[PDB]
């Protein structure tokens, strides 16, 4: 009866420490454990190659988070790198009171985890984003730890060209975890995208890259933009809405461009084929700098007919605009184009991938739908219908119809109620009218028979900020009363980082302190022990996108007017010393550019620091091992393990 | 048996309509309804008589609305209301108030000279903000309290916005005025605000000399920081030098420090200075650093410009020492828990000074995992779930702002009482909701939840939820619930009618196992953003391309409710800042409405009796259930 | 879609320092609602007296 | 002086600093990026 539990992430990352969670279930009050966890080889030999951690557990305190180390150096010794097949690692936790106490066959247990070779960010930066032929590229490279640190260790940057040969390669002793360098285009480069990457010396699979186009341009004066009516189209066969336009020439420095927009139709496909109308072009001078146009339906029609086609055929077929107007009286003239004005048969879209699967019966199920406009931002106060059947308990299934308006970013959360016995929960989503946009779900209902369920409610259904305590209720349904404590833990950027213990009443309140070191998201994963088996659940929360750990304010007071010459103060701002990386650019290269081509911002950031995450999915599972390795641990008690990682991509 | 109910709010308004809520429980087939209200000392006369039928497809949920005419037929006055339930009669006395509107008094500028024009506004409010045309005395007093100009004004036909200006004479008395209004129906009301006259003062250039915390660390090794910023009066900054010295201050007696004098260079436009606690220490010859706890500092600092002989003074006065900076409160807890399920708490965290704090960490004492952040307006909300016996629940509160010491910390202990079940059955509801701040247009879901013994489960198929909301009563319903679920969510519209925090009631009947009948009941206050109903936007029509220049035209463009009329004024930005003791904001309307709510406590009571009656309701049924009366306008202070 | 725009022109005065529009609305449907403070920030660099 | 871009210098900063900019003789809007990188507080950037 007596269990020892052992939770670890799924992934180890060599250099890195592993955050290895032990817990002590159903033991007597008199009964005190101590042991050592430590990683092994299981092929070449039983060698540890990490430093023993020790662990001491009693009734008081059934659970204990270790910090174990996993060195370069002993990793390498152990042969893990001279593995033939398989990145694959093993983690035990050995203590003689397996032997002494359950009797069991041998005083090893753990799991059978898959190491890898990330670690640490690496983040590159360059001079401008589009480079003339023969002209000097100027780069640096910030280095920082999986702790967000700066780091000191070692890179080896490479340059590659267009057609993606090596061009030029570096290492670096980093004392202050930044390196610059320059290299020269060579002069006859042909055009195209130059990639440059940065690794750790040590980790094979750490690189980070950087793009910058080449190109042979001259810098221009103004800029064009097109800008649709509506993003979209409703080629639906009842209606076809108006097509119009508005083309807006603005000079760098602000004012407006007096012109002549000369303008051309036509279609495009998904392969890149264009198919313009021989006619329909509009020539119209620019009054403010804007011109509006359109395109008439009974034109439009004509023009289809003459290209021996019908409105039918519409289907993924865009409408590509292209313009070149002509500045007068300078002369000098730039083009736009637009390909992005979809024919479309719905104005809006839902997704679908905040909503659970397979959730628990006898609990309310929450549907979490994102209405967003067919290439566009989040919608709000578009009604939302949901017709859900639960299909057939043992009786004929009903069905319920409920709706509810999007408040703010196109969030709507429906609690659907669903019964208990259920077999299967079917859902059909209709979003705005007319013309719903149409999504479908369907459910299946864990297995009968089962030790019970556990019911993660979340009464906020919005992303919370930094530094606000989230409270979720935990209730356990269809189960017998028998335990006394609900155990649950967090899981942050692949690591596990909080475990606690929580008493158990009538709906448990576990409130969770939002700090620096849980976004951009988590996962809390609760269970407990129903006499001999574990019921688990899982929940994914995603922390609102905000500031930084410190902060960074470049401010120039005063108006954005100025004149050439003059000097400029310019304030900085921190909450530490640092290393404060400038850069002044010019607005007319992204206009020269053919491309976009964004810059390193909190995005990139964010998306950086939870890419080391193993989580998977939405959260919830059919069982503990299901719900465990979704979230991304490694549990093993003595009679249930998770198997391990097949890749390091979830399915 | 059938049991009939009767909810309406525990004070009546004449002249404004108030709606009856009307159950039957446990009734087949429908039921005629007749409600009337009679005077309380006889039941002379009738002063209203509606009539409804409850139908069983509704599930016997009605609700009538009814308006008390202002007969003023008799006499704190009293009026019963007295509703024939098919054969069964139902009656309650409930208490009777008018409620005559609010007045907002808008002043360009709070500080004015001998000789400038004082221009004010009035606005005519009723309780639910909409504009009503009365008749409304205005007055202006000295410091003296001598009426030196008195209007008489009717604001009917005016939109409610009545415009006023004041022409102060050159030889003025000096000091603090002010400006009465109230209408003439009801002189016992009078609304007030204030400003001063003063005397021309105009320097060269404007200095502000502040420290960056807002008291001093005794032992804040640190020492104190002060921030000296100079900039002219057309915008530009100052480049110079300035002197500065401190200086404590024992009570009234100021023993100035000669060692911290220092010249410091102001680039920029702002600069800093620094006393050392060394300094500070010996400049008073006493060992014990504990001593100079409550011996507030102050600074003054003299601005040299470096062009001229131009030359400012500047001071701040009262920067206390202390040990204890941080004092702790609740605000907004519920005195009443249900065994056994959560408890919100809801905590305040104040300067010595009494103004709120920000980013103080606090935390349950014991719980460790309960911790939070104080927010911009000093608020800190946390829950605790409590034990399942019946003992009362003790809950204290610390700061845990790392700079100070355990000994050091704010604490605050407050102890609450379970709530009373009515035959030891151990049945509870509990309404669970969202503790942040809601928007108009946004969805909540009310988690009812039910505990009771597995025998009794099976006869309860609903709940009933009401919404009070600026004391009136907002809406009611029902929340069918399939037999076997513990849980059932309600999804709950909000709208531009719920902008002030609304309450909302929740109960469910039941037969005893006794034989008896048993009504549960629970509430939760619930507050969303304070702003108008409608929207209002000034902006500049001229494309954005150019800093403004003097005496040019500038273009704005106002956007807001259709037929709605606006009101302008310029103010300087220099007495807009200085106005921070009282501004015309939504906020402050919104709270002025909020002090007239006729329930005051929190969320939950001591029985059902209490729970109804704490939330402004009264609840009255065919068998022996009901609420106790009210007599008093005001409850009990907090 | 419920809102109505006025345009207004106005003279700014000749003062160097910065304005604050404020503005109220009455309407006998919605009620009261008071605008937030808008900043008009007039500035010269040559001054001759 | 005409260049597409400038200021591509790394300053340290002691929880503030003042710098002074003498823009290019260039006609348009320049845009001025910043990061951060704190030993106690980690990579941050800056609105440009
Ligand atoms: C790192 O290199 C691999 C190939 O070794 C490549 O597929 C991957 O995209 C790179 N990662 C980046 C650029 O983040
Ligand atoms: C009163 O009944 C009317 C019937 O039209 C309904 O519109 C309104 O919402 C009801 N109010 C309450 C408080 O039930």
């Amino acid at each position: 009866k007596p269990r020892l539990l052992l939770f670890s992430p799924s992934v180890v990352h060599l250099g890195v420490p592993l955050s290895v969670g032990v817990q002590l279930q159903d033991v007597p009050r008199g009964q005190v454990v101590k042991g050592s966890v430590f990683l092994r080889n299981p092929s070449r030999n039983n060698v540890p190659c990490s430093p023993k951690v020790d662990f001491t557990l009693s009734s008081e305190r059934d659970f204990a988070l270790l910090s174990l180390q996993v060195p370069l150096k002993d990793a390498k010794s152990c042969g893990l790198h001279q593995l033939l097949r398989g990145p694959e690692v093993q983690l035990v936790a050995h203590s003689p009171w397996l032997k002494d106490s359950l009797s069991r066959t041998t005083n090893i247990q753990g799991i059978n985890l898959l190491f890898s070779s990330r670690r640490g960010h690496l983040f590159l930066q360059t001079d401008q984003p589009i480079y003339n032929p023969g002209q000097r590229v100027r780069y640096r490279v910030f280095a920082l730890d999986q702790k967000m640190r700066p780091s000191t260790d070692t890179i080896t940057v490479m340059v590659e060209n267009s057609h993606g040969l090596r061009v030029r390669k570096k290492e670096v002793y980093m004392p202050s975890s930044i390196f610059q360098d320059d290299f020269v285009i060579p002069d006859i480069s042909e055009p195209g995208t130059w990639k440059i990457s940065a690794r750790f010396s040590d980790g094979l699979e750490s690189n980070s890259s950087t793009q910058f186009e080449v190109k042979k341009y001259v810098l221009p004066n103004f800029e064009v933009k097109i800008t649709p009516g509506k993003p979209y189209i409703l080629t639906v066969p009842g209606h076809l809405d108006e097509m119009q336009l508005d083309i807006q020439a603005r000079y760098i420095y602000g004012k407006p461009v007096q012109g002549v927009a000369y303008v051309r139709f036509g279609l495009l496909d998904e392969d890149g084929k264009k198919t313009f109308f021989r006619g329909l072009e509009s020539q119209t001078k620019l009054v403010n700098g804007q011109s509006h146009i359109s395109l008439s339906k009974a034109e439009f029609q004509d023009a289809l007919e003459k290209l021996n086609m019908g409105i039918t055929d519409l289907q993924g077929l865009r409408l590509y605009v292209a313009a070149a107007i002509i500045e007068s009286p300078g002369g000098e003239m730039e083009e736009a184009e637009l390909t992005s004005w979809y024919f479309v048969s719905s104005p809006f879209s839902l997704d679908l991938s905040k909503t659970k699967r397979h959730l628990v019966p006898g609990a309310p199920f929450l549907l979490q739908a994102l209405v967003r406009e067919m290439s566009g931002s989040p919608a709000s106060g578009i009604p939302v219908k949901v017709s859900a059947t639960v299909s057939s308990p043992g009786s004929v299934p009903e069905v319920q119809d409920i709706q509810q308006n999007t408040d703010g970013s196109g969030q709507v959360s429906i609690p659907i109620i669903i019964p208990q016995t259920i077999s299967e929960l079917q859902l059909s989503v209709s979003a705005g009218s007319p013309h719903p946009a149409i999504a479908r779900l369907t459910v299946a209902a864990p297995p009968s028979g089962g030790p019970g369920f556990l019911s993660i409610e979340r009464p906020d259904s919005r992303p919370p900020r930094v530094g606000d305590t989230l409270n979720l209720n935990l209730r356990a349904v269809g189960s017998g009363a028998t335990f006394s404590h609900y155990y649950y833990m967090i899981l942050s950027r692949g690591q596990i980082v909080f475990m606690n213990r929580e008493p158990k009443r009538t709906l448990t309140s576990v409130s969770v302190f939002v700090d620096h070191h849980l976004a951009p998201s988590f996962y809390f994963v609760a269970f407990y022990y129903h006499g001999d088996h574990p019921v688990a659940n899982s929940l994914r929360v995603d922390v609102q996108a905000g500031a930084c750990e410190g902060k960074l304010e470049l401010s120039v007071d005063g108006a954005k007017q100025y004149r050439n010459g003059e000097s400029v103060k310019l304030h900085l701002e921190t909450d530490s010393l640092a290393l404060v990386a400038l850069g002044a650019l010019d607005t007319a290269l992204y206009a020269a550019g053919s491309k976009s081509h964004k810059p390193l911002n909190m995005g990139k950031v964010f998306e950086a620091m939870n890419s080391y995450d193993l989580g998977c999915g939405p959260g919830g599972g059919d069982s503990a091992l299901q719900v465990f390795q979704a979230a991304g641990l490694a549990f093993s008690d003595g009679d249930q393990w998770t198997l391990s990682r097949k890749r390091l991509s979830c399915p | 048996s059938p049991m009939y109910s009767i909810i309406t709010p525990n004070i009546l308004r004449l002249e404004s309509e108030e709606t009856m809520v009307l159950e039957a429980h446990d009734a087949q087939g429908d039921v005629p309804v007749t409600v009337t209200v009679h005077d309380f000392p006889g039941k002379k006369l009738v002063l209203s008589s509606e009539k409804t039928v409850l139908t069983p497809a509704t599930n016997h949920m009605g609700n009538v609305t009814f308006t008390i005419p202002a007969n003023r037929e008799f006499k704190n006055k009293f009026v019963t209301v007295q509703a024939t339930f098919g054969t069964q009669v139902v009656e309650k006395v409930v208490l009777v108030s008018l409620q005559s509107g609010y007045l907002f008094i808008q002043t360009d500028k709070t500080i004015y000279t001998p000789g400038s024009t004082v221009l004010y506004r009035i606005f005519t409010v009723n309780h639910k903000l909409l504009p009503v045309g009365r008749t409304v005395m205005v007055n202006i007093e000295n410091p003296e309290g001598i009426p030196v100009k008195q209007d008489s004004l009717s604001s009917q036909n005016q939109l409610g916005v009545l415009p006023l200006s004041w022409d102060i004479p050159e030889l003025v008395n000096m000091g603090q005025w002010k400006i009465r209004a109230y209408y003439e129906n009801s002189p016992q009301q009078v609304f007030s605000t204030e400003f001063e006259v003063k005397e021309y003062v105009l320097p060269s250039f404007e200095v502000i000399v502040e420290p960056t915390e807002k008291f001093y660390y005794i032992y804040n090794e640190k020492g104190l920081e002060v921030t000296i910023t100079a900039r002219f009066l057309y915008g530009k900054k100052v480049e110079g030098t300035a002197f500065v010295i401190f200086g404590i201050q024992d009570g009234e007696q100021r023993i100035s420090l000669p060692e911290s004098l220092k010249r410091i260079p102001i680039e920029d436009g702002s600069g800093e200075v620094v006393l050392s606690r060394k300094v500070l220490l010996d400049g008073v010859q006493n060992l014990r650093a504990e001593d100079l706890v409550g011996k507030s500092l102050y600074v003054s600092a003299t601005v040299i410009l470096h062009s001229g002989s131009d030359m400012v003074q500047a001071e701040r006065s009262g920067i206390p020492i202390v040990t204890s900076p941080y004092q702790i409160h609740f605000t907004k807890t519920p005195k009443y828990f249900k065994p056994g399920m959560p408890f919100d708490l809801m905590v305040f965290v104040t300067n010595p000074d009494g103004s709120p704090a920000y980013r103080v960490p606090v935390a349950v004492q014991g719980e460790d995992t309960v911790q939070s952040l104080t927010q911009g307006d000093g608020v800190a909300k946390l829950s605790i779930n409590t034990h399942p016996s019946q003992k009362p629940l003790s809950i204290t509160v610390r700061t845990k702002k790392q700079e100070l010491s355990e000994a050091e910390q704010a604490t605050r202990t407050m102890q609450a009482l379970p709530y009373s079940t009515v035959g030891n059955s151990n049945n509870y509801l509990h309404l669970s909701v969202l503790r942040t701040e809601l928007r108009p247009g946004e969805t909540l879901n009310v988690n009812f939840l039910l505990r009771m013994d597995r025998a009794h489960e099976a006869k309860i198929r609903y709940y009933t939820y009401l919404i009070m909301n600026k004391g009136r009563l907002l809406k009611a319903g029902r929340q069918v619930r399939e037999p076997g679920q513990d849980l059932v969510v309600l999804p709950l519209s909000i709208t531009t009618d719920f902008i002030p925090s609304f309450r909302l009631v929740a109960y469910y009947t039941l037969i005893g196992a006794s034989g008896q009948r048993e009504v549960v009941a629970d509430s939760v206050w619930v507050d969303v953003k304070d702003s108008c109903v409608g929207s209002l936007v000034v902006k500049s029509g001229q494309s954005e391309d150019r800093q403004p220049v003097p005496g040019q035209q500038m273009t704005l463009k106002i956007e807001g409710d259709h037929g709605a009329r606006v009101v302008l004024v310029a103010v300087d930005k220099g007495v807009f800042v200085l106005n921070k003791k009282n501004k015309l904001t939504q906020s402050k309307i919104w709270d002025v409405v909020e002090k007239a709510d006729i329930g005051c406590t929190p969320g939950s009571g001591k029985d059902y009796a209490g729970v109804f009656s704490d939330a402004g309701l009264t609840f009255t049924s065919s068998s022996g259930q009901q609420t106790a009366q009210r007599a008093e306008l005001q409850c009990p202070q907090p | 879609n419920g809102i109505s725009t006025k345009l207004m022109n106005i003279f700014l005065k000749d003062s160097i320092t910065t304005w604050e529009i404020l503005a109220v609305s009455m309407s006998d449907k919605k009620g009261i609602c008071v605008a937030d403070p808008f900043e008009v920030t007039v500035m010269q660099d040559f001054f001759i007296d | 002086f005409f260049p597409e871009n400038w200021l591509w210098r790394v300053e340290t900063v002691d929880r503030f600093q003042i710098l002074t900019l003498w823009l290019p003789d260039s006609l348009t809007t320049w845009e001025i990026h910043g990061l951060s990188l704190s030993k106690t507080k980690g990579l941050c950037v800056a609105t440009p």
